[PDB]
């Protein structure tokens, strides 16, 4: 259908596993192939370019590799953090100048889930700054075992779990909120949370 | 540059002998030009052209030639359609030249 | 060999005129304009040589281009379409391969402007059940009752955007999601140590951008015209 | 002797849509490879016209060709893109690329490019140049060419290797043909030179290979001073036409001969009197 194509199409991966993304292309002449990374509704950060017959790169955790007689290139990522979550994109430069046109490849989309070493499930009730009639509930530090669903009753909201980085302290937490207007104990109820899960009060 | 044209036969003209005429178009360009060779001023039929090629000095040449059987009444021409010329120019086969 | 984009975020109306524009300050002569769809790579629409030269890329319709100077490159929809709804980017270059992308545009070309709506933004302190269990303090932004869903929520401690401790739900969730233009919710939490939320002298901040009617854009109804707009909410810590 | 090995790419382009590549080869002044823009293939004009290449050497060489013919195209249309308004359709492109062949594994390599019919770049060494009289607006062009250093190392190899070690083996296959000896046949003819008195002899020679002739008109041994050779005219068949005047006096026709010498001939040289 198109000159450059990226398999897998999408992946989820562990923290601390590799994983390698391919790039095919029938773009004529091939001068050179670049890999950028994509974060969500973020631009495109370059990782390597790939330039000969037969090359190889490397970035950090990030290698390539490009063979210009298979027309193909690998990126390996080495020991996934959740940062490479991101969109992965194959980029073939049809020459060595400004008279080159780019054949950009529809990405592959990474997903690393995070370690949790010391979970301690909870739900919290917070109140509002201003009107202190209005909380929320924040279920909070489970493992990435744990499943978050949607509420059965439509007037209470959910959000998907998301995952969080204190960056100095070097630790990872996930929650999801549940809002209404209805108490803390029951918000989650249609979700499967740990049997230890700490309720306060 | 306006194109040079030159008409020769292959071997010695002798009335009633198949022979092969050449026309020959030198310092034209640019390289866009129709040449025909004419028996008694109608289009000859199945006439070979060379592949065109250019020269030292980039001008363009192109060698045309058909088989002929010259006689005493029947006249033979190339004639040569260039941008560089508001009429087409007819050269004739002059044994005697 | 930086390339700077304008507006970052874009709300526009079927039939309106949208102007993207991009500024490059490397004097390169060379620009060039690209839309990112999903399930397809960029497509260039347009590119430039250098001050008043436009040549049409794949995906010229529907596009004009305009490069009134070697600084300047810009993309004109005259009749705005929902099809362009999509993330631009611009790049410039040298005589080199190389091409350097902005940060990239996003448009949505709404059918209709009736429904647009900004957001109502609530700060929601820790709970101090959190800080006894934990030492650390989770406080929670809510934004809710906005239309469309082009909104960036930011944190900001004393007057500076802090992102160590924080997520944003990676999409907003619709508040009735059985209506066609359901009005859309958003939450963000910033977590802390208990010490730095208990410090008074921290000011918490949640912000939430919302791009909506720019002050020319025609507005018929009896409510306040939803214009793009900052709302926010606050807090101090306490101990 | 030395034989130049000439490669001739004529590229028209007539506006922003419609354009041709046509490629002539040449060793000296036998072609041995034709490439019609209606043509996928180069086509060989001689039985050894892949000289010494394997087939492999040969493939891999032709497919170098194939995607430079497209790619040169779109540059030159996207050169004109970049130059405009200065530089418009139509536009005439031509290069003139090959090696000179010296003895002892000595030669030189050329490739030189005409627009519209002005000589006004080489490749030199590692890079392209403008030459002396070639207009200012050529430097964006160059420094755009330049930045390619994957086609930059190419010519490079095509100019420094692959050409001298190509012809080499042409010259090898191709021997029996460029040593190839043809012989001449002459004959007369006359018109008025446009002077009341005056005639106008004409000595016809055709068919001679190689090139070098000898063609005098004479009185005896008295070599006439007014002897014209025209122009060296091919012939269809890789062979020459040569004709050379003689403006007389009508009357004086009798007792003129014309002689003509070519290594064909092997020193039995043609006299033909009037
Ligand atoms: C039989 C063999 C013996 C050797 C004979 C002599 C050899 C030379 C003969 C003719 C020239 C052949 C040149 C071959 C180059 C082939 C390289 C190639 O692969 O095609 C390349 C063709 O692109 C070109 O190089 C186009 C050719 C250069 C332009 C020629 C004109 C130079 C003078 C400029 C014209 C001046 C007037 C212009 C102004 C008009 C506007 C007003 C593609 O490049 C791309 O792919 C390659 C991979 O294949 C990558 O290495 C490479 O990085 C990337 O950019
Ligand atoms: C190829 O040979 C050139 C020098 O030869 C000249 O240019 C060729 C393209 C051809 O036209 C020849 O007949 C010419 O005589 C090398 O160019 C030199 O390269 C060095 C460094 O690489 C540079 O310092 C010199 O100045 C260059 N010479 C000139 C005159 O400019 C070139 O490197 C050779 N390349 C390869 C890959 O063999
Ligand atoms: C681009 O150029 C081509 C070739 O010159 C144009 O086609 C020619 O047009 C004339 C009519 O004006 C005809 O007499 C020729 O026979 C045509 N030649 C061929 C090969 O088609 C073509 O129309 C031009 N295209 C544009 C967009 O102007
Ligand atoms: C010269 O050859 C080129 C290359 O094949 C021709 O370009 C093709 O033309 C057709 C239209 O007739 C296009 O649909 C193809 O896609 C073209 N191929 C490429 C690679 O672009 C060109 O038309 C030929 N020129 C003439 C005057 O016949
Ligand atoms: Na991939
Ligand atoms: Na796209
Ligand atoms: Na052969
Ligand atoms: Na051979
Ligand atoms: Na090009």
């Amino acid at each position: 259908k198109t000159q450059v194509e990226q398999s897998p199409q999408s992946l989820v991966v562990r923290q601390g596993e590799n994983c390698v993304l391919q790039c095919n292309y029938s773009v004529t002449p091939d001068n050179h192939l670049r890999w950028f990374k994509q974060d969500t509704g973020k631009g495109l950060v370059s990782l390597t370019v790939l330039v000969d017959q037969k090359d190889k790169t490397s970035n950090g955790r990030y290698s390539a590799t490009l063979d210009k007689d298979a027309k193909h290139s690998t990126l390996h990522i080495t020991a996934t953090l959740l940062d490479d979550t991101a969109t992965y994109i194959c980029v073939v430069g049809d020459r060595g100048s400004a008279l080159g046109r780019l054949h950009f490849g529809a990405g592959t989309q990474l997903i690393v889930i995070p370690d949790i070493q010391n979970p301690d499930p909870a739900v919290y009730q917070l109140r509002d700054s201003k009107s202190s009639d209005k909380s929320v509930c924040l279920f909070t530090d489970f493992d990435s075992q744990t499943n978050v669903s949607q509420s059965k009753d439509s007037d209470v909201y959910i959000t998907d779990k998301c995952v969080l980085d204190m960056r100095s302290m070097d630790f990872k937490s996930n929650s999801a909120v549940a809002w209404s207007n209805f108490a803390c104990a029951n918000a989650f109820n249609n979700s499967i949370i740990p049997e230890d899960t700490f309720f306060p009060s | 540059k306006t194109p040079q044209i030159q008409v020769y036969s292959r071997h010695p003209p002798e009335n009633g002998k198949p022979n092969i005429l050449n026309c020959y178009v030198t310092q034209f360009h640019p390289p866009h030009i129709e040449i025909q060779m004419l028996k008694n001023g109608k289009k000859i039929p199945k006439v070979e052209m060379s592949d065109m090629s250019f020269s030292k000095d980039w001008s363009f040449y192109i060698l045309a030639h058909t088989e002929f059987t010259p006689t005493e009444t029947d006249t033979y021409a190339c004639r040569v359609k260039h941008a560089s010329m508001a009429e087409p120019k007819t050269v004739y086969w002059d044994r005697d030249m | 060999a930086a390339v700077t984009q304008s507006p970052r975020n874009k709300v526009a109306v079927t039939g309106g005129k949208v102007t993207l524009s991009c500024n490059q300050t490397n004097n390169h002569n060379n620009m060039y304009w690209y839309r990112q769809d999903t399930g397809h790579g960029l497509r260039l629409i347009h590119y430039s040589y250098g001050a008043g030269s436009t040549e049409k890329g794949d995906i010229p319709d529907g596009y004009k281009a305009s490069r009134p100077s070697q600084e300047n490159f810009s993309l004109i929809l005259e009749l705005a379409t929902p099809s362009q709804t999509s993330v631009y980017f611009c790049a410039s270059g040298d005589e080199g391969y190389t091409q350097y992308f902005g940060p990239g545009t996003r448009l949505l070309v709404l059918e209709d402007l009736r429904n647009v709506t900004p957001p109502k933004v609530s700060l929601f302190e820790p709970s101090k059940a959190e800080i006894s269990h934990t030492q650390k303090a989770t406080l929670v932004c809510l934004a809710t009752g906005f239309y469309p869903d082009h909104v960036e929520l930011s944190w900001w401690v004393n007057g500076k955007e802090v992102h160590s401790g924080v997520c944003t739900d990676p999409q907003p969730l619709k508040e009735q999601p059985a209506l066609n233009d359901s009005r859309y919710s958003l939450s963000s939490r910033l977590r802390v140590s208990a010490t730095f939320w208990q410090n008074p002298r921290n000011h918490f901040r949640c912000q939430v951008q919302f791009y909506g009617l720019s002050e020319n854009d025609e507005w018929t109804q009896d409510r306040a015209k939803p214009v793009t707009q900052i709302v926010s909410a606050e807090a101090w810590g306490r101990a | 002797k030395n034989y130049t090995f000439r490669c001739l790419q004529m590229s028209s382009f007539a506006n922003r849509s419609w354009s041709r590549t046509d490629s002539v080869v040449w060793l000296g002044d036998l072609q041995t490879h034709r490439w019609s823009n209606d043509s996928a293939t180069i086509s060989f004009t001689k039985p050894w016209s892949q000289g010494k290449l394997s087939n492999q050497q040969w493939e891999k060489l032709q497919h170098m060709f194939q995607v430079y013919r497209v790619s040169f195209t779109r540059d030159i249309q996207e050169l004109v893109k970049m130059m405009s308004p200065k530089e418009d359709y139509p536009i005439e492109i031509q290069l003139s690329a090959g090696c000179e062949m010296y003895p002892g594994n000595a030669s030189e390599s050329f490739l030189h490019v005409a627009f519209q019919g002005k000589y006004v770049v080489r490749f030199w060494g590692t890079s392209w140049q403008t030459v002396p009289g070639a207009p200012s607006w050529l430097d964006l062009p160059i420094k755009v060419l330049n930045a390619d250093q994957g086609t930059s190392a190419t010519v490079q190899m095509l100019l420094n290797d692959t050409c001298p070690l190509f012809v080499r083996g042409l010259l090898e296959a191709g021997k029996s043909d460029l040593e190839k000896q043809e012989k001449p046949v002459a004959w007369l003819s006359s018109v008025p030179s446009s002077a009341h008195g005056h005639r106008q002899l004409v000595c016809h020679v055709s068919g001679f290979y190689p090139k070098p002739v000898w063609v005098m008109w004479m009185r005896g041994d008295q070599e006439q001073q007014g002897t014209h050779r025209g122009d060296f005219l091919p012939n269809a068949d890789e062979t020459w036409y040569l004709q050379a005047t003689l403006d007389v006096e009508a009357g004086e026709e009798a007792g003129l001969a014309c002689r003509v010498k070519h290594s064909s001939l092997g020193g039995q040289d043609i006299i033909l009197y009037w």
